[PDB]
């Protein structure tokens, strides 16, 4: 039951007890991922507007 | 600032968009001339959604009235709210469409759709951020099935991630105009599975029950039929029309788990016979809400299962005592929801009753019942396309029989669809 | 209408449960997977109670308490006793055991081999026993040499503890038994005790001077009706009610089983449960817990109840399933979900 | 000193946002106008509270914080609300369509066009900082836009600003609480993709939120304003020292060194205490040791979970108001004794203490009462898995099924992305386990 690193200021204060010891993606890549989404949604409208030519 | 485009096509499209008009017109306080008289703010918070601001703080339908024949137009133009509809969005023909989907869809109605698609482009160029279409109609006619689709098949090519909302009027043999209303059923079902995100299914026979056994009328007319599809349409569009926490594209996403599997069985209540005046509970809302003597779809939910159910509350309540009685319908009767999506039944309160009314709700299920609608109408196509009746009307107007075969195919799918999800 | 769902389809208790909830009219069943359920019969192991408790408008209520594993595996249980001061290493009711990891693998070889030198240098009685948890698997011998390496042949943890060389006999017969109490614990924590028990006794008079048959020393249900060959001969099926037992007691002993025995069940089962309540107890908790528990007991020849083990997921005798489910019904369920006597149990009051 | 940057995204994380600024603003004595009489420099100073607040030549004090949304209807409010002259118009970024409750959309759609000016606005905040520390990004998992648009935004931080930490303040799906039914499938997507780039995550369970007001604040059918109020509460707690003068979490980097040992377990549950209903007569006022007992209570938890079945491997006790240190070692004392309290082996068995004298600042005309101490207990556990297993196994149920797959793939999702996202959450699920069951 030991206290330590009491820290004391006019606004409070902090301090430590122990009771027992112990025993990226960068920016290639995200606009590639963002820009394959944007891909797959431009064909998807494509095999749509293709559909409603028929 | 998300606005909708309303559309309304043939005679029982334009007839049942007059009195959704006149009612909600009432609800937010608009007079026949399109002015504003209400009592609170709540009215005019969301009224753009459906509403234009002209000058003199006018309101005006952001609606379109389509038909291949003047009469049915006429009357509206007559009729009580005739004069808040703007003049130029009354675009019609005069050979008229005989009853026929395929004067509706290739001949007659081809020669006025790009005339009321430059009315539909110019409400649009007006809104700040378009929600989405909503079209009523009939699928039994000639106009609104085989026009109204037309004109959706079309909105979808320049409107192509827009909300396509419809409220759409199944044909049914005991309140029947004419013997081809099946042919333009399964050919407009057909178009509705492909390109719409929301279809709201209207049995005129449900209608019909209703009217003549819990309403007690005698000999009902498509007047009285009418006054359902307001207080119907004025409930659904609650959720859209005042302030509470839902635009069209969430209510999409919430409902349709798959693609083809997008119609709806709506329900109203109370449904009381002129004994009116009696306060109307909580508890009895709910337990007529969900009784299919109380839906529109002619079908037995019993025989089917719910995949997404949304329910709204109108009227000065308890919100406690609303969820109180919703979660006990639920776990009463869990045997007809499907256990594979959770909370898969939400409610929503409102302040705004309906006019005359204490307190009512409104029912939105995407049961997999709504089955037994689709074979009904494939019952009645086969019966008659196996010996080829009344084929000529439209094999006339440029149509094949391949184009009915497929036609028959493409629903007995839908049907198979809402099989595999039944077990 | 109350709903409940059924995930263990084995357990013969429940299995009765259910069949009295439907036959009330007011208790419907649902798929072993709707989430929608005022009670649950859920599975023996991995349990999932983490999903309970989050359904608005619904009181769920389970029938196992999460964490009584501590009190019903053999080496959670040791481990139990000699960690808790409120039963500490010198309890007086729970045979002296050790636990013993196999070499292939705390572990308590060496503290076991200290007291057995100490007994084999004393004279005293060195007559030791091992088991473990996943045995049907168990050696009674005097040799520590055997015991330790029987151990090592399995890939489980055991327990060795002393075996009682002077457990109490029925006559006529020289037999051994034990004891079998039945526990339920509802959600408020009251420790209700079934009025009736059962000894399963052995149809084999007792042989201290061979531990190698262990047909006349173990008095399991299943062995007794499979390597003995006395079974059925002085009580059906090797099963003695507690009226005949009390009434063997009083023309051989001169005394009552509720003397003699029952004051020393009732206390162990006091101290058990209250050990472990702040730990377990569903009485903060967003859902509600309730177990059945079936406790097995020693008796020597001095008339001392000595405390063998807790089963979690017990079986009842053929006799008493219907009086014993009722009771679950009325004290456990009805008591949270009412419908629309003289108590069957003791109840065993306490300090929360 | 050190700035912090306070990012809110979606509907909840604005409105969340509403209710902590308010707060901040009576903590620190700031009137709505900006106006701050207790602080004598004019025009700048390098203060406690100076890491929220930034300040003009006309000694106004502005929060250092980014309000985005892909609707334009819930930050209008903050716009023409009450404290409408603390923020300029920069600070907050609106779109025109939200996302739908659509992690797609709001990830790849409609994320793509706006990502790039939140940045920007973003950037603007940074380059006023003389050394920032990191980010506190409030948001919900349910929303499009809170969990869809924030993995983005976390992608894109930790590529503009790499050394610097990031927390969150998620909010967890609850169904009382919420009408959309696809939130599981946006949770699970979100915390996938947001995993690896959040150091540390405080989860705030709805249902939580609901019982503590209908349970104790007597509040029948709570509101979002009673919910966020009681929420900034607690986030008010979690970020005061921040903003007082202290040693114990004196900047974000403190955060993970005493909660997160192991990074991807980085979600401490808190716990708060005492929450008192102003509407009462006059309460009892409770001791140091009764409040502090009762942050072992699962009532108060703001995730509904057990402690007592799950292994612990750090824990803080934050207390503001009328506390001495000898108090609470006596309280621990006390606790010890009769709780459950299951520590790792390789943690040591301790708590960090921090004591604010300054007790909880009540909301003028809000739910809560004044009282003279409260606490709240940051605290480590694998009990918290129990939240991930609820919210995986609805996952499943409607992934079985590929239900509402569709609305995903149809943004320019991947259907893979599901199966990825949950295996990556069945790791979760085994690491919380590997650490707490023997
Ligand atoms: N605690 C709290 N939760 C909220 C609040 N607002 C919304 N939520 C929760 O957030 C979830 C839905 O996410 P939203 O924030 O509304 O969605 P969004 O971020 O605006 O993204 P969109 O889908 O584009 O609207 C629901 O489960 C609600 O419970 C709030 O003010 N406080
Ligand atoms: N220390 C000891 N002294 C005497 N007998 C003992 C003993 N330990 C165990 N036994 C005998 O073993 C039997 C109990 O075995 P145990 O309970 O460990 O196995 P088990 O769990 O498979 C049977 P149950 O069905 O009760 O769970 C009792 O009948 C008892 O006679
Ligand atoms: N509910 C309702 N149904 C109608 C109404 N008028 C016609 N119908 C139904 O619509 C079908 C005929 O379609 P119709 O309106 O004539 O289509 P049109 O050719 O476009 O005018 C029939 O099955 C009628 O039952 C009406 O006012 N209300
Ligand atoms: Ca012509
Ligand atoms: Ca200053
Ligand atoms: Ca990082
Ligand atoms: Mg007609
Ligand atoms: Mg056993
Ligand atoms: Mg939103």
């Amino acid at each position: 039951m030991e206290v330590i690193e009491l820290n004391k200021c006019t606004s409070g204060q902090s301090f430590e007890v122990i009771l027992k010891p112990p025993s990226d993606p960068s920016l290639e890549e995200i606009q590639k991922k963002l820009e394959a989404a944007e891909e797959r949604r431009k064909y998807q409208e494509a095999e749509l507007l293709k559909h409603l030519a028929e | 600032m998300r606005e909708i485009v309303h559309i309304q096509a043939g005679q029982c499209g334009n007839q049942i968009g007059a009195k959704f008009w006149e009612v909600i017109s009432d609800e937010h306080g608009i007079d026949p001339t399109g002015s504003y008289h209400g009592d609170s703010d709540l009215q005019l918070e969301r009224i753009n959604v459906y509403y234009n601001e002209a000058t003199g703080n006018k309101y005006v339908p952001r609606a379109i009235l389509v038909d291949l024949e003047p009469g049915t137009m006429d009357s509206v133009r007559s009729g009580p709210f005739g004069q808040i509809f703007r003049p130029d969005n009354f675009v019609f023909g005069q050979s008229g469409a005989g009853n026929n989907w395929a004067k509706g869809h290739y001949t007659e109605g081809a020669e006025l759709v790009d005339s009321v698609l430059d009315v539909v482009r110019k409400e649009s160029e007006s809104c700040d951020c378009l929600q989405g279409f909503q079209l009523t109609h009939s699928l039994g006619g000639g106009t609104g099935s085989g026009m109204g689709t037309l004109l959706i098949s079309k909105i979808r090519e320049e409107y192509p991630d827009r909300i396509m909302n419809t409220f759409s009027v199944m044909p049914s043999p005991k309140v029947s105009d004419t013997v081809v209303e099946p042919y333009n059923a399964t050919l407009s079902v057909h178009q509705l599975v492909e390109n719409t995100d929301e279809t709201y299914c209207i049995d005129n026979e449900a209608l019909y029950d209703i009217c003549f056994r819990t309403l007690k009328l005698t000999t009902p007319t498509y007047g009285d039929l009418n006054h359902l599809v307001s207080a119907t349409m004025s409930g659904v569009t609650t959720c859209l029309r005042f302030p509470g926490q839902a635009d069209l594209r969430k209510l999409a996403v919430n409902m349709v788990p798959f693609p083809r599997l997008h119609f709806f069985m709506p329900g109203f209540a109370p449904l009381t016979s002129r004994q009116q005046y009696r306060a109307l509970t909580v508890p009895e809302l709910t337990q007529q809400m969900f009784d299919s003597k109380n839906m529109m779809a002619a079908c037995d939910p019993r025989h089917g299962r719910y995949l997404t159910v949304a329910a709204i509350f109108r009227g000065r309540m308890s919100m406690k005592e609303v969820d109180e009685q919703m979660l006990n319908v639920q776990n009463k009767n869990s045997s007809y929801f499907v256990e594979w999506i959770p909370n898969n039944v939400k409610t929503a309160v409102c302040d705004i009753p309906p006019r005359g009314l204490k307190m009512s709700a409104t029912f939105i299920g995407n049961s997999t019942a709504i089955q037994e609608l689709f074979k009904r109408i494939s019952e009645q196509f086969t019966a008659m396309f196996r010996r080829k009746a009344f084929l000529h009307w439209y094999t006339g107007e440029g149509m094949d029989e391949m184009e009915f075969t497929e036609a028959e195919s493409n629903m007995n799918d839908l049907v198979s669809e809402y099989q595999q999800y039944q077990d | 209408m109350y709903t409940f769902v059924v995930r263990d389809e084995n357990s013969s208790v429940y299995a009765e449960v259910s069949r009295l909830l439907l036959a009330t009219g007011q208790w419907k069943r649902l798929r072993k997977d709707n989430p929608r359920f005022n009670l649950m019969l859920g599975e023996r192991n991995r349990l999932p109670f983490g999903r309970l408790g989050h359904e608005p408008g619904l009181v769920q209520l389970v029938n196992y308490y999460r964490g009584a594993d501590k009190l019903c595996r053999k080496a959670s249980l040791v481990k139990l006793i000699k960690t808790s001061p409120e039963l500490s290493e010198s309890c007086t009711w729970f045979p002296e055991s050790y636990v013993i990891y196999p070499t292939n693998l705390t572990d308590e070889r060496e503290v076991f081999l200290a007291a057995y030198n100490r007994r084999r240098e004393g004279r005293e009685g060195n007559v030791w026993i091992a088991k473990s948890s996943a045995g049907a698997g168990i050696l009674i011998s005097s040799e520590a040499s055997e015991l330790l390496d029987f151990i090592d042949e399995q890939g489980q943890v055991h327990v060795i503890q002393k075996y009682l060389e002077k457990p109490l006999l029925l006559e006529p017969g020289h037999r051994k038994f034990d004891i079998r109490s039945w526990v339920l614990v509802d959600h408020l924590y009251n420790i209700y005790l079934y009025r009736e028990g059962v000894l399963r006794t052995s149809s084999e008079p007792y042989n201290s001077a061979n531990f190698q048959d262990k047909t006349c020393h173990l008095t399991n249900h299943c062995i007794q009706k499979e390597y003995s060959k006395n079974y059925g001969r002085y009580e059906e099926g090797n099963e003695m009610f507690f009226e005949e037992f009390n009434q063997y007691l009083m023309d051989a002993l001169n005394t009552t089983l509720e003397n003699s025995i029952l004051l020393q069940i009732k206390h162990i089962i006091r101290s058990c449960l209250m050990c472990i309540e702040p730990a377990i107890s569903t009485k903060h908790l967003h859902y509600q817990s309730f177990q059945l528990f079936g406790f097995d007991f020693m008796v020597d020849e001095e008339l001392k109840v000595w405390l063998i083990e807790v089963n979690g997921a017990p079986a009842c005798a053929q006799k008493l399933y219907a009086e014993l489910c009722q009771g679950i019904v009325d004290v456990a369920i009805s008591s949270v979900f009412p419908l629309a006597p003289t108590s069957i149990f003791i109840k065993l009051h306490h300090h929360h | 000193m050190r700035e912090c940057i306070s990012i809110h995204v979606g509907q909840a994380g604005v409105q969340i946002g509403n209710a902590c600024w308010e707060l901040y603003c009576l903590e620190h004595g700031i009137q709505p106008d900006g106006q701050m009489p207790s602080d004598k420099t004019i025009g700048g100073g390098d203060d406690s509270f100076n890491t929220f607040f930034s300040e003009t030549g006309a000694g106004k004090h502005v929060p250092r914080a980014v309000f985005v949304d892909l609707e334009p209807t819930v930050i209008d409010e903050v716009r023409t609300g009450t404290y409408r002259q603390l923020f300029h118009p920069e600070q907050l970024i609106t779109g025109k369509e939200d996302a739908a409750n659509n992690y797609a959309r709001g990830h790849y759609t409609i994320g793509k066009e706006i990502i790039d000016l939140v940045l920007d606005r973003i950037r603007k905040l940074a380059d006023q900082c003389t050394g920032l520390q990191g980010f506190l990004v409030f948001h919900s998992f349910g929303g499009g836009t809170g969990s869809g648009f924030t993995s983005l935004l976390m992608e894109r931080l930790s590529v503009d600003y790499g050394k610097k930490s990031k927390l969150e303040f998620s909010i967890y799906p609850a169904p009382q609480v919420s009408t959309a039914v696809v939130e599981p499938y946006n949770s699970i997507l979100t915390t996938h993709t947001t995993l690896e780039h959040s150091d540390c995550a405080f989860m705030v369970d709805n249902e939580a939120i609901y019982d503590i007001c209908r349970r104790n604040l007597d509040i029948e059918r709570p509101t979002y304003t009673n919910l966020n109020r009681l929420i900034s509460q607690i986030v008010s707690s979690i970020t005061a020292s921040l903003r007082f003068d202290g040693a114990l979490n004196v900047d974000l980097t403190e955060f993970q060194t005493n909660l997160v040992p192991y990074p991807r377990i980085h979600f401490p549950l808190a716990t708060y205490a005492p929450v008192i209903s102003a509407e009462k007569a006059y309460h009892e006022q409770l001791s140091v040791a009764e409040i502090t007992n009762a942050c072992f209570e699962p009532a108060n938890q703001m995730v509904k979970c057990d402690p007592r079945h799950g292994k612990y491997m750090a824990c803080c006790l934050l207390y503001r108001g009328d506390v001495v240190p000898k108090d609470v070692n006596a309280a621990i004392a006390t606790i010890k004794t009769k709780r459950s309290i299951q520590f790792v082996d390789w943690c040591p068995t301790g708590f960090k203490v921090g004591i604010n004298y300054q007790p909880p600042t009540v909301v003028p005309g809000g739910d809560l009462a004044k009282v003279q101490r409260a606490v709240c207990m940051l605290s480590n556990t694998t009990a918290i898995a129990e939240a991930w297993a609820r919210l995986d196994h609805k996952f499943d149920l409607m992934y079985a099924k590929r239900a509402f797959v569709h609305w995903y793939v149809g943004e320019g999702m991947e259907e893979g992305e599901f199966s990825e996202a949950r295996e990556d959450m069945a790791a979760l699920e085994k690491d919380y386990e590997e650490v707490g069951v023997d």
